[PDB]
């Protein structure tokens, strides 16, 4: 979900 | 999403009182690789912009006063101001910033001091206005403290409604006062038909109303 | 010092685009992320997505896929946020912020652009001198202001002397008229022992109507 994604566009 | 919610909604205080302030997300904000609250609370004092205060919950951003402190872990979290000033009147949000962010509701902080009763000033309209068929007369408030107020419009002494429109001010961050200010709206008719155009004030700091007056065209 | 420089109040109709600006000064754009996030009523935030300046890539907010749209300029050190189907509900003022990296806050935003989404048409204001009477004077002291008549939509500024008067000023927050106008008063306390070698002028600016009005009040 969403905190993964934020990882990985960070 | 993670869910914030915050408590108490306002909260009023005098100069120098310690202030807390909860805000509980609805699921763990602790970023895994850095061991990390992603919890941030920011200030909004009025018309500004929000300032970030604390981030990782509990780390003060450069520039802050150090009265204000972040504390808390798993979905608890709190703003403690160890000591309030004037200026420190504001709506304080957290944010978690684990998933796709969300921010609290806000706790507004508003400021105690004591009574200070308006000043009053009257204003007949501008000649420019009435040259245009319409008349506003304004009667102001000012500084005064709390902010419950009462404004009651009279021409030559009839009490006026349904012709006027007032709004307060956000409180001053330096004296912790608010003003107000109503303004009568009459065609230029009917402005034109009466002389004693008059405002009258209660409030808290007075013991009798108040009352600011003007003879149109004098 | 780092600034963020947002473009000015707007107003659209339903269903319309808007896009606005955010540029970045006193630092390189492409050192930080940049955040959306909209204010309602002057205080529920809600985020929109985050721009990397550098790759020029960005995530959103599912509330806000394809809804919005981030985009960069480099070589103007700006960033753009599009809005599209425009509906009443977006109306709201706007910030952009940056953000260092993933575990950082917001340490900076801009000063957020108003977003009015309306049928309405614009309308400048009217400005009135409130001008300092016997009626207007409390223990040596005179209010005086000016009076912001008849406009659509919010914001209105104000300012005295070109900023240069900012002690004593309230600028009131604007009433909502039958006619749906807005109106708005600024007043300022000043010496009365000074109305003669002072002068004052209030600087109105109504962004959507083009007005910018200056308006000196003297003592009627």
């Amino acid at each position: 979900s969403f905190k993964e994604e934020l990882d990985k566009y960070f | 999403n993670i869910m914030m919610t915050q408590s108490p909604s306002s909260l009023a205080v005098s100069a120098g009182e310690k202030v807390t302030m909860s805000c509980k997300s609805s699921q763990s904000v602790l970023h895994s690789s850095d061991q990390k609250n992603y919890l941030a609370w920011y200030q909004q004092k009025p018309g500004q912009s929000p300032k970030l205060l604390i981030y990782w919950a509990s780390t003060r951003e450069s520039g802050v006063p150090d009265r204000f402190t972040g504390s808390g872990s798993g979905t608890d979290f709190t703003l403690t101001i160890s000591s309030v000033q004037a200026e420190d009147l504001a709506v304080y949000f957290c944010h978690q910033y684990l998933s796709s962010y969300t921010f609290g509701g806000g706790t507004k902080l508003e400021i105690k001091r004591t009574v200070a009763a308006p000043s009053v000033f009257i204003f007949p309209p501008s000649d420019e206005q009435l040259k245009s068929g319409t008349a506003s007369v304004v009667c102001l408030l000012n500084n005064f403290y709390p902010r419950e107020a009462k404004v009651q419009w009279k021409v030559d002494n009839a009490l006026q409604s349904g012709n006027s429109q007032e709004s307060v001010t956000e409180q001053d961050s330096k004296d912790s006062t608010y003003s107000l200010s109503s303004t009568l709206t009459l065609s230029k008719a009917d402005y034109e038909k009466h002389k004693v155009y008059a405002c009258e004030v209660t409030h808290q700091g007075l013991s009798s109303p108040v009352t600011k007056s003007f003879n149109r065209g004098e | 010092e780092v600034q963020l420089q947002q473009s000015g109040p707007v107003l659209v109709k339903p269903g319309a685009s808007v896009r606005m600006s955010c540029k970045a000064s006193g630092y390189t754009i492409t050192d930080y992320y940049l955040n959306w996030v909209k204010q309602s009523h002057g205080k529920s935030l809600e985020w929109l997505g985050v721009l990397n300046p550098y790759s020029g890539g960005s995530l959103y907010s599912q509330t806000f896929k394809g809804k919005a749209t981030l985009t960069v300029d480099r070589s103007s050190s700006t960033a753009y946020l599009e809005l599209n189907s425009l509906t009443s509900e977006d109306s709201a003022v706007y910030y952009c912020a940056r953000q260092l990296g993933r575990g950082n806050g917001l340490d900076y935003w801009g000063q957020g652009t108003s977003v009015t989404v309306s049928s309405v048409s614009t309308k400048g204001p009217s400005v009135f001198p409130l001008a300092p009477s016997s009626k207007s004077t409390s223990g040596g002291t005179a209010a005086l202001g000016c009076l912001v008549k008849d406009y659509f939509p919010e914001p209105v500024t104000v300012s005295w002397n070109s900023g240069a008067l900012t002690s004593g000023v309230h600028t009131f927050p604007a009433v909502l008229q039958s006619s749906g106008l807005y109106s708005l008063s600024s007043v300022v306390t000043v010496p009365s022992s000074s109305l003669g070698t002072q002068t004052y002028i209030c600087n109105v600016n109504h962004k959507p109507s083009n007005t910018k009005v200056d308006k000196r009040v003297e003592p009627k």
